[PDB]
């Protein structure tokens, strides 16, 4: 059976936004932005059904200092929380140590 | 790009970065999605997307 | 390189040309080169994140 | 940028692409070069390499 996969992202203009109408619509609707757009693609040509869900603390972050707890859309993967991220994430060698990138789509 | 413009950036760049599609280690969809952001750089649709929203 | 090109598949025969075809077949082990990421060149070979962008 | 100088740049990048080191789907390195890379990108070698030659 399809999955609708457990996509985690968060909200930052213009990538991802609370349409106006928020108030009135449910699903997948009430967000719009570039990064929508691009997880709509991706989903459409690997061929599956998605749903949104957004990060709890709403932090990037790394892990905890001393501790090595990780936390933020970090945290969600490495728990296992959620099956895909697509966010301004940025790649850096900390990352890279636990989860795996693709070949960069933007520069900056 | 919106308004008020009450504000602006100067200099130039400090470094150069990349954002990218992140996957749980190993996971079955990681190079699937890699093919599919190959794909869509390559048929430009980033850029289109990107002109779309600035 | 034996022959000094970048190369690509070949027209149609599906043999490989140059550096890329000195790699798919065999001739050695690691290529040090400005080699541009494509989504042909993936099918056969890794690439590392980029080191540089033009 | 270097002598002679003689010619004349005109308009910005139509694209974007980079560059990898690319080894064949044969061996356990792509992880260890990857490492190796990103440590370069962070430590600014590149930039000291890069302000070295051009
Ligand atoms: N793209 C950044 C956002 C936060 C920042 O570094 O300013 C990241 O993934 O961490
Ligand atoms: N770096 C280029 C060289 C040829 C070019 O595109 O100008 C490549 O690997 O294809």
């Amino acid at each position: 059976e399809q999955k609708t996969v457990v996509v985690t992202t968060i909200l930052e203009s213009p990538y991802v936004m609370m349409k106006k109408n928020h108030e009135m619509l449910e699903g997948n609707e009430r967000y719009e932005g570039y990064c929508v757009d691009l997880a709509a693609e991706i989903a459409k040509h690997c061929g599956f059904k998605y749903k949104l869900t957004i990060v709890g603390d709403g932090k990037y972050g790394a892990r905890d200092a001393d501790t090595k707890i990780w936390n933020g859309m970090v945290g969600e993967l490495v728990y296992g929380k959620a099956d895909i991220a697509i966010a301004p994430l940025t790649i850096t060698l900390v990352r890279e140590e636990v989860i795996d990138f693709s070949k960069p789509f933007m520069s900056l | 790009q919106r308004k008020p413009c009450d504000t602006m950036k100067v200099g130039g760049n400090l470094d150069s970065k990349g954002y990218g599609i992140a996957t749980p280690k190993g996971s079955s969809l990681g190079t699937p999605v890699n093919l599919a952001v190959l794909k869509l750089s390559e048929q430009g649709v980033l850029d289109k997307l990107k002109n779309k929203w600035w």
